[PDB]
């Protein structure tokens, strides 16, 4: 029974990252622009029945509904070489090009709007799907559909499939709105999301322009980095093994439970092509070390004096030629030197997964490790997130456009609610960085 | 392996087995002193050699000087053990080659090994022990009364070291490498090749003075002088950094007296070789005497002590 | 072998809603449903068709008190020239092996999702904090026990099955005679029994990785229903606000419960205390019967557990 | 292990020297100007990973940062053949051009200024090094980039590596001519502070000397920067030949360290090459005697340092190293030293220990030497505090006429006092009054 994930891609930053994630998967599987799998790629070493759809004519359609309120990121995915690869009944567009107008509940009440054929292409997709383990909701959390039309997904997922884990990739950001939409978005992710994974484009572009040595950064880059980072999400359930390939499973182990959602990713190397790492051969000690480093962690977490910041979780998946002994070595090192810190209150989980790559993708790292770990740095930018909800509730600022909504055009105590769920969020953080954490209210 | 020919893996060696030789017998761990010697080998340059995995670490039976001592005089609770004075090099013959290599042989060239790394081991500390003194020069050059003989005594015992060191590397062993080379070139027969061997072996058993017991500990008193010289300036520059035994209760008064006592080594070493070469035709004393009294420094003192 | 993540890692993510039943519970065809559900995820389905053939769930007699995820382990069959090369006791060698590796990564699971949980119970329920000073004391004996199990994951993941494939390997590519090969793998299957506490004098070493598996297993149980009991407690409390906010009972229910949650905070606090004794405790016991132990292997693994004296300043 | 070395450019003349001293590099290891490793330099038995970090290709990119005020120089290396040598994230461009205008002051503000990106290269270059034994810092004593920001970065460096050897390329300024700066002797000033202060070893460049060397021994009228960048290259590749090859004793930098520079103040080292000769002068296979070596190194006009001949004090060398480099015979040597000793051609330090180490090595299998047998002289002297009182006195001669103090004085190093020059005059009086007294029977 194959394992299928359907990915739910909202907004135009959701939309692209669930299509470079769809390109990369076809890559990986040496699949074509249209679908097709590639001559080369008839000895594929991953099923695609695992991530994406199968057509009658041996054609890869990925299990992915990008859903828009500008048709201008659809059509242009549609005239994209990849426009026969999925398929054109997965997708679902607004007739009315009025758009969410950057306010979280205009983006909530689009989607209530057109919750049908969202709703109707997610029971097809799970009623079509022999082992679904669950759906990732790739948006922006700043953004209208991404936010509000997520946020309505992320909710009725949870209540039609309350037993299906819900992966989200949320694009943090670096909008007058913004604040009260990055709000909103968290406490949707925090109450209806069994994991968020937070892309901070702050963080992003620091490490373009640190590494890359890009000046002024395009959004191309930052979206092939997402689309590196979710292959290697998936990188972990391409090689038959022992431990920890469920989504379910990678949701608990990166971020603790559905209520502990704040995950941050780590990816290295972080180089260029035209830039030659000079002949480090990479060893597990190395490849931990640069992992470890500040700089190569893709959350713009603050470096606040007066909370001390500590791993709660951590889930490494190695992709490549990687000898088991070695790996074991690294990890008895990062555990001796104190690498990393664990939370005092659960066990150190440090977790190191050998997996194959794709036969079909260029590797130029001989050896590649992805680390999601849950840290209590995520609350640096969920304390960041409800200063700046607080400082546009205290002024009221860009509350017009949510007056003009139907569930702003009484009052705001949703947003009061969510305020208050983001600082509940912060403490209990603040709290997982105490050795009380376990028992804390607990 | 055994006389260090690749520098890159003697290096790489002595840093990765620094903390774990310089530990006691059952403090180091043999298979940690295996692990730094593979690590060494594999990051330096001797992963050229295409048998450079057959070197392993061994550990002597007896200290290097006690067991030169007790061969001179054929016929370990109240020693210090290390495993830096254990350190050493081994190696495993197969047959013909172990119908070939002995035990004998190995005995030497494992002696060789060790005290090798002992004099490496004393550079390295001598090496140091000046860049710790080289505090001073970034400090006011008035503060430093106590540290100036100190730092003075630490140069000159290096130089003396590192000229007999040359002195002997490039006279001592490599006739003997040079010679077993020749001979071997000209052996043709296993008894040839055996004669070519022990002619090599000879010559740099006879030229290493590994006859007397008492040049031993000469040897070793030296040793211990530069050593209680480093410790006592590691000392200093420890309490320096956070103000900011024998050795280690002066500055520089200690300084003097093992200045004076490797000094008394050293001149007894050098009027015992004098004699040999007066006695054997043995021309290695009085390069050693012109090596360290190259600048006359020492070239009177050997003269005045000879009287 | 557990030699890479995604074939077993769907296996066990599919199992623990399934293999947690009792064995007498566990079926030969849900096995093999999740276990091809497993494959066909992962690269199991790609792999040698003779290996997926001979790739089976193995199931040991029925006896009182245990569960399927004793019972359910994957089996390699050997036919023909596998047949030579795997006899019997390779077979026997093979299931033995693959029964303490699946209790390792139960052991190691059950220390993941303790620590998860843990973490998240930080997170969900975090809106007092009132009872600091209970978890800590049963955390860091936690986290020594946690150090404990990924050192041994570690040692048992190099010094007996990285060890034998290397050597197996190594024997593979010099095998000249059907004999060598024999021997060979032999050789492996030795190597592995020998390093991963299989032996008859290591029945105590076996018995020591099993008790502090259920050591942590019953500390992640107690405090897995002291989180949900808090948690009840706290969707009260939350009811009754949002009761008062809609509109003296309720604020006399929340100050029962509170003074409640007080005088219970002791008795969760006394079991986690000792559960961090009984983890502090089961760990000094195995570095002083490690100590003692003539393998290198074990005197590795305790000098690395013990090499910042967390142990050691426990068991002097 | 290997013993890495960073190497550090500062400024146009400080880039000009760190692209060739990489040229030289790749060049002696068999490396492409792209970097690709020569088929023939494969299968080396030299020490490659102690000099050069290799590229993902076994291309050997030397570990070199290349820092500038200026964007002419940076543009130069990135244009030249070896711009994919060097690996692209250890190259960093200031975007301001303006340089620091020949002043010393300004320099250091700048580099005070990119602390931050060369803090970051420097610890990425240790951080890619298993065994960094130390970084070389290549900038220029008389610009004003190169001075200032050298001395910046030295600093860094000392303060981020206490444990790592710190030796510097200072190229001194031209005591004979008059310097296009008129802040130059305030700079020079500054930058032999800084050595003085916080580097262990600062050897001394001078162009002026390289011009001379190139006129009266290659007959070379009018030599160009690419004359001088290519003697750089043939000096750091004949001072690395050591660490290349796997010899028998002194194989690190650290020993190389220890045995030239018996004083911690006094540990400047200077340099002599031989043979120095012109391509157009074919001295027919000139059979280079042990003797006859040390002869030409003790040789003054084989030396590449303009030290004043003060008659004065008698100075003498406090340590004396000897490389030469092809096949040697060791007992050639030994007879060359006795001749030596014999024959009195060196004064050695009266309060110095008697250092006189001869070191035999073999010369690059890929780079072609027209003599079998080179000869380099490396000697902790205290000569050199001739050319250090020579830069005090063009210090003093700025200082005391506030000459080019403008520049000084729009820096926030010199904006309320001229202390950083004050300082630098100071240091480099101390470093001459140490060695005059080591030049004396008081040094001990």
């Amino acid at each position: 029974m194959p394992r299928e994930i359907i990915t739910l891609q909202l907004g135009q930053c959701g939309n692209q990252i669930g299509f470079e994630f769809w390109k990369q998967l076809c890559a990986e599987h040496g699949i074509s622009p249209e679908g097709i799998v590639e001559e080369f790629a008839t000895e594929g070493t991953d099923r695609k029945d695992v991530f994406f759809y199968q057509a009658d004519d041996e054609h890869y359609i990925p299990r992915a509904v990008l859903l828009d309120l500008e048709p201008r990121v659809i059509h242009s995915i549609l005239n994209s070489p990849y426009a026969k690869l999925y398929n054109p009944e997965n997708i679902y567009l607004s007739e009315h090009g009025g758009g969410a107008g950057n306010n979280w509940a205009s983006g909530f009440s689009q989607g209530e709007k057109i919750h049908e054929d969202i709703f109707d292409i997610i029971d097809r997709e799970a009623d079509g799907s022999d082992s679904l383990e669950g759906f990732v909701l790739c948006h922006s959390i700043a953004g209208g559909t991404g936010s509000g039309l997520g946020s309505y997904l992320l909710e009725r997922l949870n209540d039609r499939y309350p037993k299906k884990l819900v992966q989200t990739y949320s694009v943090f950001p670096n909008v007058v709105v913004q604040p009260y939409n990055s709000l909103l978005t968290l406490k949707r992710l925090t109450q209806n999301a069994d994991c968020v994974v937070v892309l901070d484009n702050t963080a992003l572009n620091r490490i373009a322009t640190d590494r890359l040595h890009i000046q002024n950064p395009s959004f191309s880059q930052i979206n092939q980095l997402v689309s590196t980072i979710m292959s290697a999400s998936t990188t972990t359930l391409r090689y038959p093994g022992y431990m920890n390939n469920d989504l379910i499973g990678l949701i608990a182990s990166l971020i603790p439970t559905p209520r502990l959602h704040f995950l941050m990713t780590g990816y290295t190397p972080l180089t260029t092509d035209q830039s030659v790492a000079s002949v480090r051969k990479t060893t597990v000690l190395d490849v931990m070390r640069r992992l470890l480093q500040p700089k190569n962690v893709m959350v713009s977490t603050g470096r606040d004096r007066q909370t001390n910041h500590c791993y709660i979780a951590i889930l490494n998946i190695i992709q490549g030629e990687v000898d088991p002994t070695q790996v074991h070595k690294s990890l008895q090192r990062i555990r001796e030197r104190k690498l990393a810190n664990f939370i005092p209150w659960g066990p150190a989980s440090i977790q190191v997964a050998l997996s194959r790559k794709s036969p079909y993708l260029p590797s130029a790292h001989r050896v590649s490790g992805l680390m999601m770990a849950n840290h209590t740095s995520i609350s640096s930018l969920f304390e960041s997130s409800c200063q700046q909800y607080d400082k546009l509730r205290k002024r009221e600022a860009f509350l017009e456009q949510f007056r003009k909504e139907d569930i702003f055009k009484e009052n705001f105590d949703e947003l009061d609610r969510s305020r208050e769920v983001v600082q509940e969020l912060i403490d209990e953080y603040h709290a997982a960085t105490r050795p009380d954490y376990i028992s804390w209210g607990t | 392996y055994f006389l260090m020919d690749q520098g890159d893996f003697f290096v790489h060696f002595m840093d990765l087995t620094e903390e774990e030789l310089k530990k006691p017998v059952d403090d180091i761990t043999p298979t940690r002193l295996e692990a730094l010697l593979e690590l060494a080998l594999r990051m330096s340059t001797a992963n050229t050699d295409p048998f450079k995995d057959d070197l392993k670490i061994d550990l002597m039976p007896h200290d290097l000087i006690t067991q030169l001592l007790r061969v001179l005089a054929i016929e370990p609770t109240e020693l210090t053990l290390s495993g830096l004075e254990a350190f050493s090099f081994d190696y495993v013959v197969t047959w013909p080659l172990s119908l070939i290599i002995n035990r004998k042989a190995l005995t030497r060239y494992q002696m060789l090994f060790r005290h090798m790394f002992y004099c490496k081991h004393v550079e390295r500390q001598l090496c140091s022990v000046w860049i710790s003194n080289k505090a001073a020069k970034r400090f006011s050059l008035h503060s430093a009364k106590w540290f100036a003989g100190a730092f003075t005594l630490r140069q000159r015992m290096l130089n003396f070291v590192q000229n007999i060191q040359s002195y002997m590397m490039f006279e001592v062993m490599e006739p003997t490498w040079h010679v077993l080379e020749q001979n071997l070139r000209s052996a043709s027969n296993i008894d040839d090749v055996l004669g070519h061997h022990a002619s090599f072996l000879d010559n740099c058993l006879k030229d290493c003075m590994l006859t007397n017991p008492e040049l031993l500990r000469v040897f070793s008193k030296l040793m211990s002088v530069c050593v209680m010289f480093t410790n006592c300036l590691q000392r200093f520059t420890q309490s320096m950094k956070l103000d900011s035994p024998q050795l280690a209760s002066s500055f520089e008064a200690t300084i003097t007296k093992f200045d004076k006592n490797f000094s008394a080594h050293l001149l007894d070493l050098l009027a015992r070789l004098s004699i040999y070469s007066t006695s054997d035709c043995e021309h290695g004393m009085a390069s050693v005497i012109s090596r360290l009294d190259f600048n006359g420094f020492y070239t009177e003192r050997l003269e005045r002590l000879s009287a | 072998l557990l030699g890479q993540g995604d074939f077993i890692r769907h296996l066990m993510d599919l199992l623990k809603p399934e293999l947690v039943r009792p064995a007498t519970t566990l079926y030969q065809h849900n096995l093999t449903g999740i276990l091809e559900t497993a494959v066909r995820a992962t690269n199991a389905q790609f792999d040698s068709p003779e290996i997926l053939k001979r790739l089976d769930v193995r199931l040991l007699e029925v006896s009182p008190g245990d569960t399927g995820w004793d019972v359910f382990s994957l089996d390699y069959h050997v036919d023909g020239p596998i047949a030579t090369v795997f006899t019997r006791e390779c077979m026997s060698h093979y299931l033995r092996a693959f029964n303490f590796l699946w209790r390792a990564k139960r052991v190691e699971y059950i220390l993941t999702d303790i620590r998860k949980g843990h973490m998240c119970n930080a997170r969900l329920l975090r809106s007092m904090p009132e009872f600091s000073g209970v978890l800590h004391h049963c955390h860091i004996l936690a986290s020594e026990m946690v150090h404990f199990i990924h050192q041994m994951q570690y040692y048992v993941t190099f010094e007996v099955l990285e060890c034998s494939w290397d050597e197996l390997w190594n024997r593979v590519q010099r095998a000249q005679d059907l004999d060598h090969i024999i021997a060979a793998h032999e050789a492996f299957l030795g190597t592995v029994i020998s390093r991963c506490l299989l032996d008859s004098d290591s029945r105590a070493l076996l018995n020591q990785l099993r008790a502090v598996f259920d050591q942590i297993i019953e500390l992640q149980n107690t405090q897995d229903a002291i989180y949900r009991a808090a948690l009840e407690e706290l969707q009260r409390r939350l009811q009754f606000e949002e009761k008062k906010k809609q509109r003296a009972a309720e604020e006399e229910q929340e100050k029962r419960r509170v003074q409640e949650f007080q005088e219970s905070i002791p008795k969760m606090c006394s079991q986690l205390r000792i559960l961090t004794h009984f983890y502090q405790g089961v760990v000094q016991q195995f570095l002083v019967s490690l100590t003692t132990s003539s393998d290198e292997s074990l005197r590795f693994l305790s000098f690395r557990l013990d090499f910042n004296e967390h142990y050691r300043a426990r068991e002097p």
